[PDB]
DNA sequence: TATAATGGGAGCCTCTGATGCA
DNA sequence: TGCATCAGAGCCCAAAA
């Protein structure tokens, strides 16, 4: 399902935390913070792993998406290259 | 004649397709990645299918998605429904609307720059 | 000073609540202040009732809703980038059919965005506005075929997304055709469907004699309704297998089920008024007692065959008409999109009844809101309708709330519409203002709601008249739709009364919009006011009734562009809207109850009621608007002050003492001047400098992350590899540049350090780097600073950590830095001013004011406006606004002159007059007499026919001046201008587009990743797009190496490129060209498509462009 | 890795040329 | 064979974002 795979097992950790911010979201009536996830989570989870988690979920986007205007600009359009000198 | 059907479909350098790491640390890639992960996906199921002696219907569904897949890698739209990301109305750029139209490679870098 | 009011007309009622179409559409939406058993079924309300039940022996129910409080305030949001918001509970029961069971609970739905006081909205930070759409009406249309004369069309229109269009029409062959979903089959078939029999189809359409038989097919009729079910499903279904219970299920989805197909409550009213008819709901038809009955086809069908043989009574409808047009407002738009999320909401929660525990779910477990949070965060970020707010100025809010667009989801595009939906209807008067369009490619499909309109609950715009019955102007209004208005005979709103009585023998009145003179006995109805007509921009601009309407559109359109000015004033000649603009703005700060004021600061007002208590009123004060013009709040009262209930206690931005200020009360002369003026230029005195008129805060917002990386973090720092402490100065211990620092182009905002690239010591570096023994440092200087041609002083530094109180950053993210950086701009060359009767042009000269013309008495004019932008225009409403100006400068007075009942001339000439006497009476006394320059003037004055020959010289320029003429010096060579000039006082503002800003310029920099192209745009330091016209003009001039230049040295030929620089700094002439990189890329990509592309020699032998790259 | 489970789900303009029809 | 029907082809520039 993802641009960049990831191993099955990490897959299922994070939706495990989606499981359970979703779940402490609806009891606490707002989205929860990186340490309220920790502890719903158990022992070896801090808020500094929550976060960590969160960034290695991350899906890229469209170089493709539109912008503004009509259609008539992209995204990728406005990326510089730092490859090249 | 038989160069109209493919057997060996060509994999544009990746440069042309990037992956780019943007201000943020994010990433923002070209959709020809997402249509040819598609093919490939199909393709390995296939060779798969194959191997394991599958009933026909199995490997005759599996073959015209693989030509789909690959309709969508080149002209994506031009036949039956565009193939779209996820949770977007948003078609996949193919091939050929990169090279054709106001916004394609010829009228946008090539006749003006 | 004094303000003469001129106008004889009486207005009966004051202009509504201004914002009232966002506010009063969302709070009836959200109904949050209604409990919750009075709550009406409307918005939220209504979407809840429709998504449940939801069945399927698990069942689950809705009890009812509740909003919270908001977590947090509207101020704290837009600091914090947070969405202005209240959590959303829902009440739901889950029953077990089987068992009896009962588990209720209150299940969190997530947020909903709150609408502030003044119609916007507070998204991830930001301020937008959700914009008005219009569109078609539902119902049902009948509209004559194209093609086929004496022919009708039936449409059957539903609400957008809520149901397919059903097109009836009688074919060729004789038989009605009915399509739906592009495909057409007998109308017969689907009426049999009904429980229709020859005998009711035969009495019902019998009476038209020869369409009757088209309905009729043998066929059909030998198929009872259960047998043309499955026929039918068979003939809109090919394959599915046509199982009785799977096509009951389809059709009733598609006809008859209230949750699948929707007519609005306004398509349900104009179908029962159409067709005559009373509908039991909002359907089709229904499911009753196990069959389908009919609702709407037969009486459809009957006022269609009636229309074809021309049965009198029967009509085509004007699909323009603003009776067929209504307006999606903020709160159908939002609820539309509750719906939908409401809509997924169930498909989980079915899906969640069959695969969980029969025994253990709670509503909690059973309902996922994801679906529902997205479509509404969807929605608030990326519709079409969910625009930035335009802030500029006070004005521009309460325009854009105001605005109405046929564009967006569920609506017109911009190049599939023709003329007809852009027109200006009959029925717009008085409901859509005819003149504040866009001037480009959107004129017509966005307009703005007329001043005295309303939107009615099922969307219609109204607008206001007075009764007159028998021939006495009554104080009742009543507000009509368009549909309403073409029944009566509606009288001017000038029409002279005496008391109540019609003074006139005959009037003029409005019948179905045609205009006629009627007798006063006639007279139905008549007009509130002029000012209904038009929009609220449109209704600032004095003599309207002067100005060519294509000049008065920009001139309302160019208000919105007005930047607010430190000095702002209003204007000296104003229509008597600009104190309700801005107190409805709710930028300007008024007194709750009477009281008296306890203290007055820079920053706060604090008043004393009548009921003892002590109410504070903070100030906002150089706050940065979404374009970056300054917002700031000024105290206008003094402590003590005895204040009544609605007194003005602080002035807003672009305001004074209450009144709308877009801009300054400057004198302008009317003359060329040496060609500085030529085709629209403004020339103006160093003087409004000096004294700072046009003078406008501005406030940039600059921002920087440090986040953590692969490579180590990055650090907020004041060390930054090889800087001098010169660079640093400014910079406090932390790394961010110190409150009231100026910074200019180059500076350095924030200090930041990121590591190296894992490449990044290079074998040339290392070397370097031993040689002056300095070791290569970990870290490079990746800081924050000020891109060319920005800067000013530093008035604001926000800073957030990781780990600090009340802040979470979004992943990877340690801390962010914003610097708000201010500017002083004075009017400069390349500034764009503007009147309001859309005369604009830009300042092409500043003089001294010793070279301004000036009048005899020494006082130079500021503004010299080219006479030659009259003619062309036919905007005369500048030139009376400048002779009223001219008076009131003398007299030292302001006027307030209504549109179409204004001052006229007589009124002018007697102010003038008035003015002349102290303008020249004065220097008789002074003992000064005329001047020989003057006698100039005055002889070749008499010789144009201005002066009456004979006159004393006081006489003579006394006739000049009340034609609004003075004799002018140059101040160059002190002689006169040869003929008197026009002189007066002008309303001119400043408008957005600023030189400043525009100005860029690249010799090299970033280029694209795939084609190697420059960027796009002055925020990227991009290059200018040469595109295909561009080429055509340097192939047309012959010019084949300059434009060679453009397609490789200055584009995307990488060898090209890099050698041309080399050569340049070397004082070498730059090389011959390579081959273009995005040619390379069009041929890879010409290859990716299974296409071989070769370059050939002369030989036809290939030449290879990628140098033995890409071959093995 | 084992109660049994067996067919989906949705929608908003003009010219030119090939294709399918008396 | 001469007429209709539908699929597919287009629909301003630069600027901005
Ligand atoms: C990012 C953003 O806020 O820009 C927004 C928004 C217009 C502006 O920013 C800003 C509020 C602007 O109104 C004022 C400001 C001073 O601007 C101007 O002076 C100029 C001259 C530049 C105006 C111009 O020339 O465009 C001036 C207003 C004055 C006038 C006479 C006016 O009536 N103009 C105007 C111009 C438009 O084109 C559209 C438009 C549209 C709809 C439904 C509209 O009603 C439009 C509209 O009324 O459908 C289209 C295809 O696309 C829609 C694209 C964008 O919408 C976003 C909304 C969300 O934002 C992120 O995802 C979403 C996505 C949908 O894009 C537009 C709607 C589209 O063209």
């Amino acid at each position: 399902a993802r641009t960049i795979r990831i191993p099955v097992h990490m897959v299922e950790t994070i939706n495990k935390l989606s499981r359970t911010a979703r779940q402490l979201q609806q009891e606490l009536g707002r989205e929860p913070t990186y340490e309220e996830i920790a502890e719903a989570m158990g022992p070896g989870w801090d808020a500094k792993r929550v976060e960590e988690t969160l960034k290695i979920a991350q899906e890229p986007v469209s170089l493709e998406t539109p912008i503004g205007d009509e259609k008539d600009s992209f995204y990728g359009d406005f990326i510089p290259d730092e490859h090249l000198p | 004649p038989e160069w109209m059907i493919l057997e060996a479909v060509p994999v544009l350098p990746p440069d042309l397709r990037p992956m780019v790491q943007v201000d943020g640390g994010r990433f923002a890639t070209s959709d020809l990645n997402d249509l040819y992960r598609r093919l490939i996906n199909r393709n390995n199921r296939l060779k798969k299918l194959l191997a394991q002696g599958a009933p026909e219907i199995i490997i005759r569904n599996e073959k015209r998605m693989l030509q789909e897949a690959v309709d969508a890698l080149l002209d994506n739209g031009r036949r039956g429904a565009p193939v779209t990301n996820p949770g977007s109305d948003r078609p996949l750029r193919s091939l050929t609307d990169i090279l054709s139209g106001k916004q394609g490679r010829f009228r946008q870098n090539l006749l003006g720059k | 000073m004094e303000i003469k009011r001129f106008g004889r007309i009486r207005e009966v009622i004051p202009l509504p609540p201004l914002t009232e179409i966002q506010v009063e559409s969302y709070r009836r939406a959200l109904q949050a202040d209604v409990p919750p058993e009075k709550r009406e079924n409307v918005g939220i309300q209504a979407a809840f009732r429709e998504t449940f039940p939801i069945e399927e022996g698990l069942v689950l129910d809705f009890l009812e809703y509740r909003l919270g409080e908001p977590p947090f305030p509207q101020d704290e949001c837009r600091e914090k980038d947070l969405t202005y918001q209240a959590p959303l509970y829902a009440r739901l029961q889950l029953i077990h059919k089987d068992t009896g069971l009962i588990k209720e609970d209150e299940v969190f739905l997530g947020h909903i965005p709150l609408m502030t006081e003044d119609g916007s909205f507070i998204i991830n930070g930001a301020d937008r506005v959700i914009v008005s759409q219009i569109h078609r009406s539902p119902g049902v249309y009948f509209t004559p075929d194209p093609a086929r004369p004496g022919r009708y069309i039936a449409s059957i229109i539903p609400l957008p997304k809520r149901g397919p269009w059903i097109d009836l029409e009688v074919e060729p062959n004789g038989v009605v055709s009915m399509k739906v979903n592009k495909r057409k089959f007998p109308l017969v078939l689907l009426l049999r469907v009904l429980g229709y029999d020859q005998e009711t189809l035969a009495r019902e359409l019998g009476a038209y004699g020869e369409l009757v038989q088209g309905l009729m097919d043998e066929s059909v009729f030998a198929m009872r309704p259960e047998e043309a079910l499955i026929r039918l499903f068979t003939l809109l279904r090919p394959g599915d297998p046509p199982k009785r219970d799977k096509a009951v299920a389809y059709v009733y989805g598609l006809i008859a089920d209230p949750r699948r197909y929707d007519l609005g409550e306004a398509g349900r009213y104009k179908a029962e008024e159409k067709l005559g008819i009373r509908l039991s709901g909002r359907t089709l038809a229904r499911f009753e007692d196990g069959e389908f009955k009919d609702e709407v086809f037969l009486p459809t069908l009957r006022y269609l065959f009636a229309l074809t043989a021309g049965v009198p009574g029967h009509e085509v409808d004007d699909i323009d008409h603003l009776g067929n047009r209504r307006i999606r407002t903020v709160g159908e738009l939002m609820t539309d999109q509750f719906r939908v999320g409401l809509a997924r909401l169930a498909r989980g929660v079915r899906e969640r009844m069959l695969m969980g525990s029969e025994d253990s779910l709670t509503p909690a477990k059973l309902v996922n809101s994801r679906p529902l949070e997205a479509a509404i965060r969807e929605f608030f970020s990326r519709s079409q309708l969910s625009q930035f707010k335009d802030e500029t100025n006070p004005l521009s809010s309460l325009r854009h709330k105001r605005r109405i667009s046929a564009l967006g989801p569920g609506g017109l595009t911009r190049e599939r519409a023709g003329f007809d939906v852009r027109d200006v209807h009959r029925t717009h008067y008085g409901r859509i203002c005819p003149v504040e369009t866009p001037e480009g490619a959107n004129i017509g499909l966005i307009t703005s709601l007329a001043a005295y309109a309303r939107v009615d609950e099922l969307g219609f715009i109204r607008t206001p008249y007075r009764r007159v019955v028998g021939g006495v102007v009554t104080d009742e209004v009543v507000y009509m739709t368009a549909t309403e208005e073409d029944r009566y005979t509606i009288a001017q709103a000038n029409t002279p009364l005496e008391g109540n009585r019609i003074a006139a023998e005959r009037v003029v009145a409005r019948r179905k919009g045609e205009p006629v003179i009627v007798s006063p006995e006639e007279v139905e109805f008549m007009d509130v006011s002029p000012k209904q007509v038009f929009s609220v921009n449109t209704n600032l601009i004095p003599f309207l009734e002067h100005d060519d309407a294509n000049r008065a559109l920009m001139g309302s359109n160019m208000q919105t562009q007005a930047v607010p000015l430190i000095r702002a004033q209003a204007p000296v000649v104003m229509t008597g809207l600009e104190e309700r603009v801005v107190r409805d703005s709710l930028a300007a700060l008024y007194a709750e109850e009477d009281g008296e004021v306890a203290k007055v600061d820079g920053n706060r007002i604090v008043v004393r009621y009548e009921d003892g208590r002590l109410v504070e009123y903070p100030l906002r004060r150089f706050y940065r608007s979404n374009q970056g013009t300054a917002l700031d709040q000024r105290p206008r009262v003094v402590v003590g002050q005895r204040v009544r209930k609605g007194d003005l206690l602080a002035d807003g931005p672009a305001s004074e003492n209450g009144f709308l200020a877009l801009g300054q009360n400057v004198l302008v002369a009317i003359m060329p001047f040496d060609g500085y003026n030529f085709e629209d230029a403004i020339v103006i005195s160093e003087e409004l400098l000096k004294r700072d008129f046009y003078t406008s805060i501005h406030i940039e917002r600059y921002e920087i992350e440090a986040r953590d990386t692969k490579l180590g973090p990055e650090r907020i720092t004041r060390d930054i590899p090889h800087l001098s402490e010169a660079a640093l100065r400014d910079l406090d211990e932390e790394g961010v540049v110190r409150i009231g620092a100026e910074v200019k182009p180059g500076d350095i905002l924030v200090g930041r350090t990121s590591f190296k690239g894992e490449s990044e010591p290079t074998p040339e570096e290392r070397l370097l780097r031993s040689i002056f023994g300095e070791k290569a440092r970990d870290v490079k200087d990746t800081s924050l600073r000020v891109p060319p041609g920005e800067g000013g002083i530093v008035v604001r530094t926000v800073r957030l950590r990781r780990g600090d109180p009340g802040v979470e950053l979004k992943p990877g993210v340690r801390e962010v830095v914003r610097v708000y950086v201010a500017q002083k701009r004075k009017l400069q060359v390349g500034d764009k001013l503007a009147n309001r009767h859309g005369n604009k042009g830009v300042v092409a000269k500043i003089l001294p004011v010793e070279d301004m013309p000036h009048l005899p008495d020494g006082t130079p004019v500021d503004v010299i406006l080219n006479p030659l932008g009259v003619p062309s225009r036919m905007n005369l409403g500048q030139i009376l606004e400048t002779h009223l100006g001219l008076a009131g400068y003398f007299l030292g007075q302001r006027y307030i002159s209504p549109i179409f009942d204004g001052a006229k001339e007589p009124e002018i000439k007697e102010l003038l007059a008035q003015a002349f006497e102290v303008y020249f009476g004065k220097r008789k006394g002074e003992g000064f007499g005329v001047d020989k320059r003057e006698v100039e003037v005055l002889r070749r004055a008499e010789k144009l026919g201005l002066v009456t020959p004979g006159k004393t010289p006081e006489e003579q320029l006394k006739e000049l001046f009340l034609q609004g003429k003075v004799v002018l010096y140059d101040g160059r060579t002190g002689e006169p201008i040869e003929g008197p000039i026009v002189v007066g006082q002008m309303f001119i503002m400043k408008l957005y587009h600023m030189v400043e800003d525009k100005m860029h310029a690249r010799s090299t920099g970033p280029y694209s990743l795939i084609t190697q192209q420059p960027l796009g745009g002055k925020a990227q330091f991009g290059g200018q797009r040469f595109g295909e016209m561009e080429v055509w003009a340097l192939e047309a001039y012959g010019a084949a190496h300059t434009l060679q230049e453009m397609l490789t040295l200055k584009s995307d030929d990488i060898e090209g490129r890099n050698a041309a620089y080399e050569a340049i700094i070397k004082g070498e002439d730059v090389p011959e060209p390579s081959v273009p990189e995005s040619f390379r890329v069009l041929v890879k990509e010409l290859q990716a498509l299974a296409l071989d592309v070769q370059t050939l020699d002369e030989k036809d032998n290939p030449v290879d462009i990628f140098e033995g790259l890409a071959s093995k």
